[PDB]
RNA sequence: AGAGCGCAAGGGUAGAAGGGGGCCUGACUGCGAGGCCUGCAAGCCGAGCAGGGGCGAAAGCCGGGCCUAGUGAACCGGUGGU
RNA sequence: CCGGGUGGGGGGGAGGCGCCGGUGAAAUACCACCCUGGCGCGGCUGGGGGCCUAACCCUCGGAUGGGGGGACAGCGCUUGGC
RNA sequence: GUAAGAGGAGGUAUAGGGAGCGACGCUUGCCCGGUGCCGGAAGGUCAAGGGGAGGGGUGCAAGCCCCGAACCGAAGCCCCGG
RNA sequence: GGCUACGUAGCUCAGUUGGUUAGAGCACAUCACUCAUAAUGAUGGGGUCACAGGUUCGAAUCCCGUCGUAGCCACCA
């Protein structure tokens, strides 16, 4: 889906792997010519960590898990208290 | 043609040139006969490359 | 007995891991080598250039700046004419074409030949065999090619080391002489690395220089970080 | 002149192109008038002039081949080089 | 390679070797590299076996948990292939 | 179906998906060359990756950037048989 | 093109980490044993280990050039 932490979501189309064939340097370039299309996802991950007294889960992007352990370190200095999951989870960030 | 190959001839002392043709059957070598440089007077020649 | 007692003594005249170069060497190796009165340097010098490489035996012929000492006597094969030139350096029995057959049983005072174009025909036809791979032969590159070779006889007089490269390189130059002082003993070192380069053989990859090793008659010898 | 004239054919050929030897490398560079041919683009003819040469005492011819087949615009890029 | 080599300690003692020669392509006390293949040890970086639990993935009468697998599996990027 | 999941199935190898012919009766031979397909701890070849010999460029220079060798590099095709 | 891997007698393959003293089975000729063929045995015909230098005193046993041959890659203005 989309990262909770920087966003970051999906990208299509001339994001690619292309095939291309491609050139660079056999002769005449390496068979020189050498063109076509694609398509390119990005990362994410899932990561659960209590903070305070109840349980929260996360969609996080790949390159940001420490983010969200700093979530924690912030969440901490602030009044975190009763059963509100994804709501205390809000507030947090 | 190619197999009886074709091949330029250089001069000496760096450089000069011109644009004939081989054959090798023949007990041929080191191709080598005179010919005339763009700057100065009358050279040897050596056969080399493609 | 073991690595003699003298090179025990000479376990610690190395300390298994040194260099001295070609200075540190030419003073503290004046020095280092105590056996007899040679001290051979044999500048020991290893490669790359392969056994073969198809075709890279080097050949170079080295005389140094000044001399070795020692003596060759030549004998030499020179259609009587040839000798005249050869004639006023060193020469044993310069023989027209007759001391081949003294060579090939009777007498033995030589080393190399001489020879010229001409002979070298006749006498690289003989004994050639032995001559040639044991280092003897005309070869015709190891002063054994004409009559200016009377005057590379005065060449050989001065020295002749055959750079070559075996399967290992190797090289092995002989100088220093007991008394050599540190002077000529650097020089010649210096000397053979120059002319080392000036007949080195090409096509091969790997790394020249390195194993250098001044290793005299019966001594030491750990590289000199070989050049400079 | 019916043979050879490298290989198909045709013209041509000894007052030599053929066949022998010596010498050599003009199977040059910079051009090139005026032409053949012609829808274009191509292809085909050549004195002459300068260089600096090869042959011959010369006179002289030599910018391949007796002549017409043996070939491939451009774009792409390799190549030694200014 | 059955030809003998190398290495270690006990004993006893001034003898023990080496060289053209003699023998073959090549000599053999002996100082130095390297090849060869093998042992070992340091750098660099992969192979393959086995255990472990808490990421991860299921599962159990409300689980704070226990139970199974577990860094494999699944997912993001990427490599080449069918 | 992009997923979550849906069916399969609240089924569990006497079961579920696919293919060929088609009640019952008599019977189903011979060739693995090509091809598909089952398999194999060697190997040929090949990707990114790894490593870094040798080197280039540039600047007083320290340095920065670029090229890439030995060997290490999977599936795939070939290879060995069924 | 890069890369490898073979290419030896008519047929078919060894030996191939040198070193002698280059082959074996089938094919063919002479004989032999045989009551007679087959089987086996004992000789002989043919290598020019594909082609040339380089290493060895001495490579069919290595490097390299050259093609002929197959697998893979990948270059086809």
């Amino acid at each position: 889906k989309v990262c909770e932490i920087s966003g970051k979501r999906p990208i299509v189309a001339n994001s690619i792997q292309r095939r291309g064939k491609a050139k660079r340097e056999g002769g005449v370039g390496k068979k020189t010519t050498g063109i076509s299309k694609r398509r390119q996802y990005p990362n994410l991950q899932k990561v659960r960590v209590r903070v305070a007294g109840q349980e929260i889960t996360f969609r996080v992007a790949a390159s940001h898990i420490p983010k969200v352990y700093e979530l924690v370190e912030r969440a901490k200095g602030l009044k975190l208290e009763g059963l509100s999951p994804k709501e205390i989870k809000k507030e947090l960030l | 043609v190619r197999i009886k190959l074709l091949l330029e001839c250089t001069e000496c002392k760096r450089r000069n040139y011109a644009t004939e043709k081989n054959k090798r059957n023949t007990p041929n070598k080191l191709e080598l006969r005179k010919y005339c440089p763009w700057c100065r007077k009358h050279t040897v020649h050596r056969e080399v490359k493609i | 007995p073991k690595h003699g007692k003298r090179y025990r003594a000479l376990l610690e005249k190395v300390d298994p891991n040194k260099v001295y170069t070609i200075d540190e060497a030419a003073r503290l190796v004046k020095e280092l080598a105590t056996a007899k009165f040679d001290e051979t340097v044999e500048v020991h010098a290893k490669l790359g250039i392969d056994p073969r490489r198809s075709d890279q035996n080097v050949r170079g012929t080295v005389s140094l700046p000044h001399g070795l000492g020692k003596q060759v006597r030549v004998l030499a094969i020179a259609k009587g004419e040839k000798i005249k030139e050869a004639e006023e350096a060193g020469a044993d029995y310069v023989g027209g074409e007759e001391i081949i057959q003294k060579i090939l049983d009777g007498w033995m005072d030589f080393d190399a030949v001489v020879a010229t174009p001409d002979v070298m025909g006749a006498v690289g036809s003989k004994l050639g065999r032995i001559l040639g791979p044991r280092g003897l032969l005309p070869n015709p590159k190891a002063g054994t090619v004409g009559f200016n070779i009377g005057e590379i006889i005065r060449e050989i007089k001065a020295g002749r080391i055959e750079f070559r490269n075996d399967k290992t390189g190797a090289i092995h130059a002989p100088v220093g002489k007991a008394s050599f002082p540190p002077e000529k003993l650097a020089d010649n070192i210096r000397a053979f690395i120059r002319a080392l380069e000036a007949h080195k053989p090409e096509g091969a990859k790997g790394t020249f220089l390195r194993s250098v090793y001044v290793t005299t008659t019966m001594g030491p010898s750990v590289r000199i970080n070989p050049h400079s």
